[PDB]
C-alpha cells in the first residue's frame, strides 16, 4: 500500500479489547447520554446523562446496604471507586441513592467553575475514556470548567447488551482513576 | 511495571509474542518478533507494550486460576502490569488538544521480503479521528530509519 | 542563523520546463520535511508540494500541480528540489521552500521559510503596446496601455507638464502572456474644454513612443 | 482559489484591538487544532506569528492572540502599532493536503479618516472596437484603507472569466488606488443590455454601469 | 574559573521557580516564625509558629464550611492534604466563617510531633531554621513554639529566608491518606 | 515512572533563571532525561515545561491539572531521598543549584547534577571534587563515541 | 526507588556474617552492583537497599522507629516486584521468597554476576535442572562484559 525506504510496507492492527471483559472491565459509549461499564458477559453498569431525574432522596444509605450483601461486589467496587476519584467533593446533598433489594443506583444533582458538577463530569470524562467527548460541548481547552445542559447524572446497573456503538470498549478509562483514588477530597 | 510476558511453546523463537484472531479486530492472528518485543521490558513508554501485558495477564488469569466476579485481582496488579502515567499523559494531550493515543489503533513497518517489522507504535487521534499518514510521515520516517540500525546493530 | 535559499527563477515559454532549488544553512537539513508554496504577485499564498524528512517516501501534490510537478531532495547535498514542466501562463508566482516537521508527538508548523523565488511563464516575444484613450465636480480621464511585453512601460500626462491627479497602475499579466496597465488623471469638468491633455506611453524595450490625445466623447 | 476564507481587510486605530477571522471546512480547520497564522511585509518573506490555534513563537509580541471556535479561527491584535500594518495569512491542517492557507488580509492602522472608493466605469474605445477588441476599464480611485473586491455584472448577471484586477497603489494623497479590466470580444460587449463594475470597500459597495 | 581534564570549564545555574506560580504552590521561608506557601500571585497562605494563639474554639467546623463555598477550593485543597499527610493522628481547631480559613494545632511519638513533621516537609525550602533538634531527630523533632497557626494571607514579597518551590507541596501528595487510625 | 515527553534539545529561558542568561544544553545531555529515573534537574525541566505548555494551551480560571500529573513529571521518590539525607544530616539536594562541566572549545556540557547544600550552605567544590571527575571522565567517553 | 547505597573499591558492597545466615562475609564488584541502578526488576537489589537502609538509620539516628520505614518503602524496594511474585504465587508458579540467591563466581578472577533469586515451588527449592537454562544465559552474558571490557 505505502512503502518506506523501498523495502518497509506500513501496515496497521486494531485491538479487540472485548477479550479483557472477564478479569477487568470494559468502559464504552453509546450515544451522547448513554454510557456504559461492563464488568462481565451478564451483568454491568450504565451511565446516564439527563435532564429527567429518577431519585428524589436527598439521603444516601450506604451502612444499610453494606449490610446486606443482595449488591454485586464487582459492580459496587466500580462505583466506590469512582465517588472517591471525585476531586474537591464537599457538599453530599447533591449526591442520592438507593440500594433497595440490591438493585444500585446513584443519582448526581448538578443544578447545584471550580464546583461540584465540574468533579462529576471530571471524573466521569476520564471514567468513559472511549466517548466521553461527545457528552462534553466545551471539552476542548477547559479543564476545571467543564459544563453540560444535562441536569442529573444516574448510574444504574443493567444487563450486557452489544450497544458499544460509538466507540469501542477499553479498560484504560477504569484502570487510569485506581490511582487517582482518595487523593482530591477534604476532611470529613 | 515488573510482569514478565512470554510466549510458551511458541514455535519459531523464544520470547516473542503473537496476537490470536480473536486479540484482533477483523484482523487475522499477527506475530511480532524477539527484537520488537524486547524493548517492552526495556523501555516504560509504549503503550502497546501495556496491552501486551494486559492481554497476557488476562490470557494467563484464565488459564490458571477459577472464576468465582475476579475483579479484586486486576485491581492489585495495576501498577505491575500497565504504565499508570502514561494514562495521564494522553490524558493531558487530550485535554491541552493535542493528538492523543486512545490504545486503539497501532501501525508498524513490515518488510516486504525480511518480514521484521518494527513495535507498532500508537496511532494518534484528534476529534474522534484518527490522523492521516501525512500528519505523522516524520515519524515513520525515524522508525524506518531506526529499522535499519537495530537489522545492523 | 536558520535560513533557507531559492535558485532558478527566471522566464519561461508557456509549456517549457524549469527546476529549482533549495539550500539549507545552519540546520539538520534531514530531520526536517520541506514543501514549496507559491505565492501569486498579487494574491494570497498557496501550497504545492511536500516532502518527507529523511527519505522522501511520502511525496503530496496540489491538485492544480499534480502530475506536472516533481519534487526531489538530496540530504547529503542538502538540496530540495522541484521540477517543473508543461508551464502554465497562471504558475507565475514568487516560490518559497519552508520547513516543518509531521510528527504526532512532537510536531514543527512551518516556521523557517526562505526569501523565494520569482518564476514567470510567458512564451511572448517583444511586442510594442497599444494605446487607447479613456475620454470622459470634477471627471477622470486617462490612457489604456493594452498587450506589451516586456516589462516595463513609462507613462507621462503632456510630456511631465501634468502631473497633479496622475496615477499610473502596476502592470497586469493577462492569460495570453502580455502585460497591460492604465494611467488616468483626475480634473475638473469645467477644464475638459479649454485644457489639453495628452499621455506619453514609452516602451524602450521595443523602441516605442506613443502620444495619445484625449477627446471628451462626441 | 484560497481554500481559507479570510477578510478583504481589518483596520483600527493606533492602541486598538482588531481580529482577523480565518474561516474553513471541517476537513481543515475543525478536523485538527494545527492553525498557524503567518505576516508578511512588503517585499520579506511570511513571518510565523502563530502556531498550533494560540501557541506563540519565542520573539513573537506577546500583543498577538489566537483563538478557535468550530471551523472559524481569529488572530486578535491588541494595543494596536504602525510596525504591525502588515499582510497577514492563515494556514491549517487539512484532510486532502498537508497544508491550506488562506486569502490574505491587510490590516491597516488607521492614521487618517476611512475614505470611499470614486469609481469610474469606462466602456471600450472607439481605436480599440475597430481592433476586434473591447477591454472594460474600472477606475478605483481615492479610497483608505487600501483594499477592495471588485465585481463584474452583465445584466445583473455575475462575471467571472476575462476579470484582471490589480493590487491597491498608494497615490500620492496617500490614498490608494486599484483597477479591474474586463476583456471581451465586440460580439459580446454589444450583446448584453448593460455591464456593471461593483466595488465594494470595508462592507460598503460602490457600483457603476454603463451600457453600449 | 576552575577547569577539569584541561577543557572542561565548571559553570552552574540556579532555577527560579518563581515561574511555576501559575501551576503549582511554592512554599518559601521569611524567618524563623513565618512560612508561606504562595497559591500564584494574588492569594496565599501563611504557616506562622507562635506561643500566642488565635483560635480559642475546641470544634472544627469543616461540614458548615462545606456548605457555604465562600472560600477558596484551591487553598482549600492545600490545607486538606497537609491534615491528611499527619501521621498518626488521633487540639485541632478552626474558623471558617465568611471564607476566611484559619487553623490552629495546639502543641516523643506525640501528636505534636506528626504537626512538626509535616509542617517540616511542608515548608522544604526553610524549616530546618524552626526546630533546633532537627538533625539527627525524626521522631524526636520539637519546639519552644506552642501553636501551629495557619492563615490565608495575600502575596507580599517575603520570600527572604529561603527562595519558593513547589517540591515540598508534591511529595506530600503521595504521603496522603497513608498514616491514619 | 514518568512519561512527559518534553530538536529534542532545551533552552532555559532568563525568566526561568535567576541572575543569569539564558542557556541551552545538547541533544545528547538532555536524552538522559528519559534514560534514567534518579535526576533532579530532569524532574525540573518536566515541570518548566508542564507549567510553560499548559500556560500557552490553557485557560486559567488550576491547582486539581498539577494534581494529577505530579507522578507523571516528577519522581516522587527522589523527593523522598532528598529529605531521608535531610533527616540524617547528609547533603541533600534543594532542586535550586546544579553544576555542569561545560568545554571552552566545543561547548558540549554534561547533564547538570545537582549541588547539595548541607545546614543551609552549598557545599565548597572541593568536598564534590572526585564527583566533577568521575563526570569528566565519562564525558570524555561520550565524546569518544 | 531513589536510594543510593555504597574496601576495595568505592561503590561495590559486601554482606557481613551477620546480614548472612550460616556463612561468611560475601563481597560484590562495582560493575554488578551499579545494575541495581539500572534495572527495575531485580530482587537482590531491594534488599540491598533494605539492608543498607536499616543500617544507615541504625548508626545515623537515636531510636525512640515504624513510621520512618512506612515513608521511604517505595524509595527503597519496588513494589511491584513484590506483586509479581505473589501473582506467581496464586497462580504456582515457581516464585521468589527474597531469601536464597545463586551467582556465578570466576574460579579464579573472583567476578562475579548479579545473585538472581533462587525460586521455590511450594515450599520447595527449584533443582539447579529446572532453571539451568536460565543460568546458561547468565554466563554467556558474563563473558560478554569481560570482552566489553578489555576491548575498552
Ligand atoms: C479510538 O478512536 C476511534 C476513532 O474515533 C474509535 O473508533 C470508532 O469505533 C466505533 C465503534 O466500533 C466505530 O463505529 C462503528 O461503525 C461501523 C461502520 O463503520 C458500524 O458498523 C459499527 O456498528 C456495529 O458494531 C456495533 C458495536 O458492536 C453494533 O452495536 C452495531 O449494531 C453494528 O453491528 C453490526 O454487526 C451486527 C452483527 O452482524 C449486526 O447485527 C448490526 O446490524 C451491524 O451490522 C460501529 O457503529 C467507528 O466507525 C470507529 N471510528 C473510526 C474512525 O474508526 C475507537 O472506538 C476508539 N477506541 C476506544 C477504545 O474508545
Ligand atoms: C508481514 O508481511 C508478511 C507477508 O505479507 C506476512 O506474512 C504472511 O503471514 C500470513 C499470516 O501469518 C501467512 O499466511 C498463512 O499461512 C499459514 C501456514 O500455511 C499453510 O498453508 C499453506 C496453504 O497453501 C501451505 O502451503 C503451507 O505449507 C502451510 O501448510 C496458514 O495456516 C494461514 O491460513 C489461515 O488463514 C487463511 C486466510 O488467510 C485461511 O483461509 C486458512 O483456513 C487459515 O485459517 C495463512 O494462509 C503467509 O504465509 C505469510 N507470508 C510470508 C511470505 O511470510 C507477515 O505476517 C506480516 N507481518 C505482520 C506482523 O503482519
Ligand atoms: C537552597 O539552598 C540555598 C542555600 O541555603 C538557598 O539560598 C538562599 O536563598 C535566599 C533567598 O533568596 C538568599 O537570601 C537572599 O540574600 C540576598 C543577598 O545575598 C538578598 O538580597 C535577598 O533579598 C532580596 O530578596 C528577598 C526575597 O525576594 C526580598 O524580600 C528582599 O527585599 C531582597 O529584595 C535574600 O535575602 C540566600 O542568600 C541564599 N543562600 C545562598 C547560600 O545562596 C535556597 O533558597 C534553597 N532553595 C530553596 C528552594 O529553598
Ligand atoms: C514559648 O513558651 C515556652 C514555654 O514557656 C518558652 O520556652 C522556654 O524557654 C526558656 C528559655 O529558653 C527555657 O528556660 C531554660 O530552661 C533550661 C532548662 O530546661 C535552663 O537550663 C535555661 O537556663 C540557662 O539560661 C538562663 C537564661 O535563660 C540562665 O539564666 C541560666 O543560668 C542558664 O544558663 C533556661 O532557664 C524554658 O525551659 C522553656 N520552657 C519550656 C517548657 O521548654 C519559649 O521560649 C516561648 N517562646 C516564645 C517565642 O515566647
Ligand atoms: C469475554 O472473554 C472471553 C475470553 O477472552 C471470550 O471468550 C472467547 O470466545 C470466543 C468466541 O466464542 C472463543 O473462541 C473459540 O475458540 C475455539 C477454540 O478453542 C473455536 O472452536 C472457535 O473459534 C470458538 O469461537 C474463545 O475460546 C473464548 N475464550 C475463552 C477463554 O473461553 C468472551 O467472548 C468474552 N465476552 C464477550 C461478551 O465478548
Ligand atoms: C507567575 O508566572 C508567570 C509566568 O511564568 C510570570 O510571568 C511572566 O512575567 C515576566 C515578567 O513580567 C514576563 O516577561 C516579559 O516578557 C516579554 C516578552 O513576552 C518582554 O516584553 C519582557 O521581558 C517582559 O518582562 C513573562 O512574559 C511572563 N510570563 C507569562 C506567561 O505571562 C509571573 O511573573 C509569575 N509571578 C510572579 C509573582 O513572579
Ligand atoms: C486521510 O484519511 C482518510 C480516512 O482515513 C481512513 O479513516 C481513518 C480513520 C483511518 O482508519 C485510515 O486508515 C483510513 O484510511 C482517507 O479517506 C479514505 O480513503 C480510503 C482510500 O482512498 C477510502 O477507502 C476511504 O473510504 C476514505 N474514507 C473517508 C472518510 O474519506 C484519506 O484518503 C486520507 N488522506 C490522505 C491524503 O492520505
Ligand atoms: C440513546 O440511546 C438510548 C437507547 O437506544 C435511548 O433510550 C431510551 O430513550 C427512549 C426515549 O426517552 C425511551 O423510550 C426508552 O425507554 C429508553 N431506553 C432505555 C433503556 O432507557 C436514548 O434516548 C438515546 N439518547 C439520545 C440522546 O440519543
Ligand atoms: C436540560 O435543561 C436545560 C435547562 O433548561 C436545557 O438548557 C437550555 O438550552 C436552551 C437551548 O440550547 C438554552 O436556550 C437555555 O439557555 C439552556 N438553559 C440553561 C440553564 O443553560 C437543556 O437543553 C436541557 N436538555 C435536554 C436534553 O432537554
Ligand atoms: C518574622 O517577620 C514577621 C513580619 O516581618 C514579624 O511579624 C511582625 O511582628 C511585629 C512585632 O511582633 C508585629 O507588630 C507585626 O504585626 C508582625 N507582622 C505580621 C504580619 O504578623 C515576626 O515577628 C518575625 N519573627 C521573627 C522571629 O523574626
Ligand atoms: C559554554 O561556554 C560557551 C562559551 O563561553 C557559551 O557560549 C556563549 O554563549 C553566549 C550566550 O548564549 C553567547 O553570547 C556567546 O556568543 C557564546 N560563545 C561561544 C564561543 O559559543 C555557552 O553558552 C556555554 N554553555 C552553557 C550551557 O552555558
Ligand atoms: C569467589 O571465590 C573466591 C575463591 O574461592 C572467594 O575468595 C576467597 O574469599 C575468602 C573470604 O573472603 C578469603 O578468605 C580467601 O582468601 C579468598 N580467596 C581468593 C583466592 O580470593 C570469593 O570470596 C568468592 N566470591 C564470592 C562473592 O563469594
Ligand atoms: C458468560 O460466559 C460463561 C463462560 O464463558 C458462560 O458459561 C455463560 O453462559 C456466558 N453468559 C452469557 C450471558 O453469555
Ligand atoms: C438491577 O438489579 C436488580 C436486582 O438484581 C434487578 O431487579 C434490576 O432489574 C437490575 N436493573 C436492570 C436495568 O436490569
Ligand atoms: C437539584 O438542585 C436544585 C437546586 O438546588 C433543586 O431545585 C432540585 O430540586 C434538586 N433536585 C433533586 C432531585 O434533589
Ligand atoms: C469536533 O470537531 C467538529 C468540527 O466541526 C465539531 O463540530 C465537533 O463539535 C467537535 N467535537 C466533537 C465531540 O465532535
Ligand atoms: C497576576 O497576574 C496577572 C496576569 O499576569 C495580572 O493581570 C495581575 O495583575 C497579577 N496580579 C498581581 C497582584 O500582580
Ligand atoms: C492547649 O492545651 C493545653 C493543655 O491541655 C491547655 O492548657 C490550653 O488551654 C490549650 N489551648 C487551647 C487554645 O486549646
Ligand atoms: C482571608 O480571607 C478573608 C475573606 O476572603 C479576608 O477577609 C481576610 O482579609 C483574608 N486574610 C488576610 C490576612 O488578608
Amino acid at each position: 500500500t505505502s512503502l518506506y525506504k523501498g523495502v518497509y510496507e506500513l501496515q496497521t492492527l486494531e485491538l479487540n479489547m472485548e477479550t479483557l471483559n472477564m478479569t477487568m472491565p470494559l468502559s464504552c459509549t453509546k450515544n451522547n447520554s448513554h454510557h456504559y461499564i461492563m464488568v462481565g458477559n451478564e451483568t454491568g453498569l450504565e451511565l446516564t446523562l439527563t435532564n429527567t431525574s429518577i431519585i428524589n432522596h436527598k439521603f444516601c444509605n450506604l451502612s444499610d446496604a453494606h449490610k446486606k450483601n443482595l449488591y454485586d461486589h464487582a459492580l459496587m467496587s466500580i462505583i466506590s471507586t469512582f465517588h472517591l476519584s471525585i476531586p474537591n467533593f464537599n457538599q453530599y446533598e447533591a449526591m442520592s441513592c438507593d440500594f433497595n433489594g440490591g438493585k444500585i443506583s446513584v443519582q448526581y444533582n448538578l443544578s447545584h467553575c471550580g464546583t461540584v458538577a465540574n468533579g462529576v463530569l471530571q471524573t466521569f470524562m476520564r471514567m468513559a475514556w472511549g466517548g466521553s467527548y461527545i457528552a462534553l460541548d466545551s471539552g476542548c481547552g477547559n479543564w476545571d470548567c467543564i459544563m453540560t445542559s444535562y441536569q442529573y447524572l444516574i448510574i444504574q446497573n443493567t444487563t450486557w447488551e452489544d450497544h458499544c456503538q460509538f466507540s469501542r470498549p477499553s479498560p484504560i478509562g477504569y484502570l487510569g482513576l485506581l490511582s487517582q483514588r482518595t487523593r482530591d477530597i477534604y476532611i470529613s | 511495571f515488573t510482569w514478565t510476558l512470554s510466549d510458551s511453546e511458541g514455535k519459531d523463537t523464544p520470547g516473542g509474542y503473537c496476537l490470536t484472531r480473536w486479540m484482533l479486530i477483523e484482523a487475522e492472528l499477527k506475530c511480532f518478533g524477539n527484537t520488537a518485543v524486547a524493548k517492552c521490558n526495556e523501555k516504560h513508554d509504549e503503550e502497546f507494550c501495556d496491552m501486551l501485558r494486559l492481554f497476557d495477564f488476562n490470557k494467563q488469569a484464565i488459564q490458571r486460576l477459577k472464576a468465582p466476579t475476579s475483579i479484586q485481582l486486576i485491581n492489585k496488579a495495576v501498577n505491575a502490569l500497565i504504565n499508570d502515567q502514561l494514562i495521564m499523559k494522553n490524558h493531558l494531550r487530550d485535554i491541552m488538544c493535542i493528538p492523543y493515543c486512545n490504545y486503539s489503533k497501532y501501525w508498524y513497518l513490515n518488510h516486504t521480503t525480511t518480514g521484521r517489522t518494527s513495535l507498532p507504535k500508537c496511532w494518534l487521534v484528534s476529534n474522534g479521528s484518527y490522523l492521516n499518514e501525512t500528519h505523522f510521515s516524520d515519524d515513520i520516517e525515524q522508525q524506518a530509519d531506526n529499522m535499519i540500525t537495530e537489522m545492523l546493530q | 542563523q536558520v535560513q533557507l535559499q531559492e535558485s532558478g527563477g527566471g522566464l519561461v515559454k508557456a509549456g517549457g520546463s524549469l527546476r529549482l532549488s533549495c539550500a539549507a544553512s545552519g540546520f539538520m537539513f534531514e530531520r526536517y520535511s520541506l514543501h514549496w508554496v507559491r505565492q501569486t504577485p498579487g494574491k494570497g499564498l498557496e501550497w504545492v508540494s511536500s516532502i518527507s524528512s529523511l527519505s522522501g517516501s511520502h511525496i503530496n501534490y496540489a491538485d492544480s500541480v499534480k502530475g506536472r510537478f516533481t519534487i526531489s531532495r538530496d540530504n547529503a547535498k542538502n538540496s530540495l528540489s522541484l521540477q517543473m514542466n508543461s508551464l502554465r501562463v497562471e504558475d507565475t508566482a514568487i516560490y518559497y521552500c519552508a520547513r516543518d516537521r509531521r510528527s504526532g508527538s512532537s510536531p514543527v508548523p512551518l516556521d523557517v521559510w526562505g526569501q523565494g523565488t520569482t518564476v514567470t511563464v510567458s512564451s511572448a516575444s517583444t511586442k510594442g503596446p497599444s494605446v487607447f484613450p479613456l475620454a470622459p465636480g470634477t471627471a477622470a480621464l486617462g490612457c489604456l496601455v493594452k498587450d506589451y511585453f516586456p516589462e516595463p512601460v513609462t507613462v507621462s500626462w503632456n510630456s511631465g507638464a501634468l502631473t497633479s491627479g496622475v496615477h499610473t497602475f502596476p502592470a497586469v499579466l493577462q492569460s495570453s502572456g502580455l502585460y497591460s496597465l492604465s494611467s488616468v488623471v483626475t480634473v475638473p469638468s469645467s477644464s475638459l474644454g479649454t485644457q489639453t491633455y495628452i499621455c506619453n506611453v514609452n516602451h524602450k524595450p521595443s523602441n516605442t513612443k506613443v502620444d495619445k490625445r484625449v477627446e471628451p466623447k462626441s | 482559489l484560497p481554500v481559507l476564507t479570510q477578510p478583504a481587510s481589518v483596520s483600527g486605530s493606533p492602541g486598538q484591538s482588531i481580529t482577523i477571522s480565518c474561516t474553513g471546512t471541517s476537513s481543515d480547520v475543525g478536523a485538527y487544532n494545527y492553525v498557524s497564522w503567518y505576516q508578511q511585509h512588503p517585499g520579506k518573506a511570511p513571518k510565523l506569528i502563530i502556531y498550533e490555534v494560540k501557541i506563540r513563537p519565542s520573539g513573537v509580541s506577546n500583543r498577538f492572540s489566537g483563538s478557535k471556535s468550530g471551523n472559524t479561527a481569529s488572530l486578535t491584535i491588541s494595543g494596536l502599532q504602525a510596525e504591525d500594518e502588515a499582510d497577514y495569512f492563515c494556514s491549517s491542517y487539512s484532510t486532502n493536503s498537508p497544508w491550506v492557507f488562506g486569502g490574505g488580509t491587510k490590516v491597516t492602522v488607521l492614521r487618517q479618516p476611512k475614505a470611499a472608493p470614486s469609481v469610474t466605469l469606462f466602456p471600450p474605445s472607439s481605436e480599440e472596437l475597430q481592433a476586434n477588441k473591447a477591454t472594460l476599464v474600472c477606475l478605483i480611485s481615492d479610497f483608505y484603507p487600501g483594499a477592495v473586491t471588485v465585481a463584474w455584472k452583465a445584466d445583473s448577471s455575475p462575471v467571472k472569466a476575462g476579470v484582471e484586477t490589480t493590487t491597491p497603489s498608494k497615490q500620492s494623497n496617500n490614498k490608494y488606488a486599484a483597477s479591474s479590466y474586463l476583456s471581451l470580444t465586440p460580439e459580446q460587449w454589444k450583446s448584453h443590455r448593460s455591464y456593471s463594475c461593483q466595488v465594494t470597500h470595508e462592507g460598503s459597495t460602490v457600483e457603476k454601469t454603463v451600457a453600449p
